[PDB]
């Protein structure tokens, strides 16, 4: 099988600057009809891959002229003349000159924007959930940059471990930020044994860590 | 060119995965898959005229066929295991002639297929109740398989919405949160409802989100 080596894996770029993505094939991609079946796609978060380029350098209808493709034989490049916020996502090269057809590993373009502190919000479990025997406590970190953030759960000032899960959004196509949700899960019995529920957030945008808290039962 | 993709989103291990792709010339149709959080893998092709080509990595478990009269294409993958869990895509391109054909020009919306012996389970929806900005949301808990879709105010509220990737709990059920930031001044006047849809269990839940009563 033809190995398609794509580089870099991660591509942080300043808004308005050019970008270059390399795709190197282990075999010539020149077919017997004189055509080179090398394609490029952009996969935006939660969307299907969308074709940008085909036949190395041909732009699909509707694709902005900021995108261009070049190369021959084994070394190919996708260039973006001036990166825009909506260009974030994962770019893939593909060869179909040889069977089986093979894709590059992908390149994730990230906008390197200014530091943005997260806005922190805490949510107690609903009375509806408490009736079912479980308590989910949610901490939200909204619209921050860079991605690096730490969430620490405290219950009556005791550090929690192994009872939380978190997930992070992909970089926003408009404001270039991330958001994160952390859920602390306890049994109703364990939840009722304690008073102070707190979420402590550490991030570059915060001069000192931010703690959001509530006292169980208070409206 | 529009591509409609259909098929079960849950398949038991050892059973056959079946997907359908309808194109609305002639066409060349390719199938591609993407395991969660990973890259793209090419599965196979059906050429204009019916010739096929498959990825040897599928160890001859794969079949692609075209309906005799319509541009409808079927993907069959036998003896599935958890390694076959992925979003499956069909992609088409024009076949003008033997000297002018293309590939991967138009892609369908993907179909997630989860290979599991577990039963479908609808979610429970709980409110995440709230100067100058307020946050609110919905916790969509204990469902299987993925995905769930969440909208706010029947699609009228899109700005400031963040629907997080689901997490798999130790119970083997998924949990997801959807949040929205709004002006704190809007809380007394504007109604906020999260619309949750879980197609595998045919569950549709509308949850009004408001502060807890004092
Ligand atoms: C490697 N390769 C290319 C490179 N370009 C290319 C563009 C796009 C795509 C793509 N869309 N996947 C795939 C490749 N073109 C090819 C045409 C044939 C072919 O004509 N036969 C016979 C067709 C019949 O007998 O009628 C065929 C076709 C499919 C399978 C098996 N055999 C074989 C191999 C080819």
């Amino acid at each position: 099988d033809v190995v398609m080596t794509q580089s870099p894996l991660s591509l942080p770029v300043t808004l308005g600057q050019p970008a270059s993505i390399s795709c190197k094939s282990s075999q010539s991609l020149l077919y017997t009809d004189g055509k080179t079946y090398l394609y490029w796609f952009l996969q935006r978060p939660g969307q299907s891959p969308r074709r940008l380029i085909y036949l190395v350098s041909k732009l699909d209808s509707g694709v902005p002229d900021r995108f261009s493709g070049s190369g021959s034989g084994t070394d190919f490049t996708l260039k973006i003349s001036r990166v825009e916020a909506e260009d974030v996502g994962v770019y893939y090269c593909l060869q179909s000159t040889h069977f089986p057809h093979t894709f590059g590993g992908g390149t994730k373009v990230e906008i390197k924007r200014t530091v943005a502190a997260p806005s922190v919000f805490i949510f107690p479990p609903s009375d509806e959930q408490l009736k079912s025997g479980t308590a989910s406590v949610v901490c939200l970190l909204n619209n921050f940059y860079p991605r690096e953030a730490k969430v620490q759960w405290k219950v009556d000032n005791a550090l929690q471990s192994g009872n939380s899960q978190e997930s992070v959004t992909e970089q926003d196509s408009k404001d270039s930020t991330y958001s994160l949700s952390s859920t602390l899960t306890l049994s109703k019995a364990d939840y009722e044994k304690h008073k102070v529920y707190a979420c402590e957030v550490t991030h570059q945008g915060l001069s000192s860590p931010v703690t959001k808290s509530f006292n169980r039962g208070e409206c | 060119v529009q591509l409609q993709e259909s098929g079960p989103g849950l398949v038991k291990p050892s059973e056959t995965l079946s997907l359908t792709c309808t194109v609305s010339t002639s066409y060349i149709v390719d199938w591609i898959r993407q395991p969660p959080g990973k890259g793209l893998e090419w599965i196979g092709v059906i050429w204009a005229g019916g010739s096929t080509g498959y990825n040897s990595a599928l160890r001859s478990r794969v079949s692609i066929t075209k309906d005799t009269s319509k541009n409808q294409f079927s993907l069959k993958l036998s003896s599935v295991t958890a390694a076959d869990t992925a979003v499956y895509y069909c992609a088409s391109a024009a076949y003008y002639s033997y000297y002018n054909y293309d590939g991967f020009a138009y892609w369908g919306q993907g179909t997630l297929v989860t290979v599991s012996s577990a039963s479908t389970k609808g979610p429970s929806v709980f409110p995440l109740a709230p100067g100058g900005t307020a946050a609110l949301g919905c916790l969509v808990k204990d469902y299987f398989p993925e995905p769930v879709t969440v909208s706010w105010n029947s699609g009228a509220l899109t700005s400031g919405v963040h629907t997080f990737p689901a997490v798999l709990q130790s119970s083997g059920l998924y949990s997801l949160s959807s949040v929205v930031t709004v002006p704190s001044s809007s809380l007394g006047t504007q109604t906020y409802i999260c619309n949750v849809n879980h197609k595998p269990s045919n569950t549709k839940v509308d949850k009004k989100v408001e502060p807890k009563s004092c």
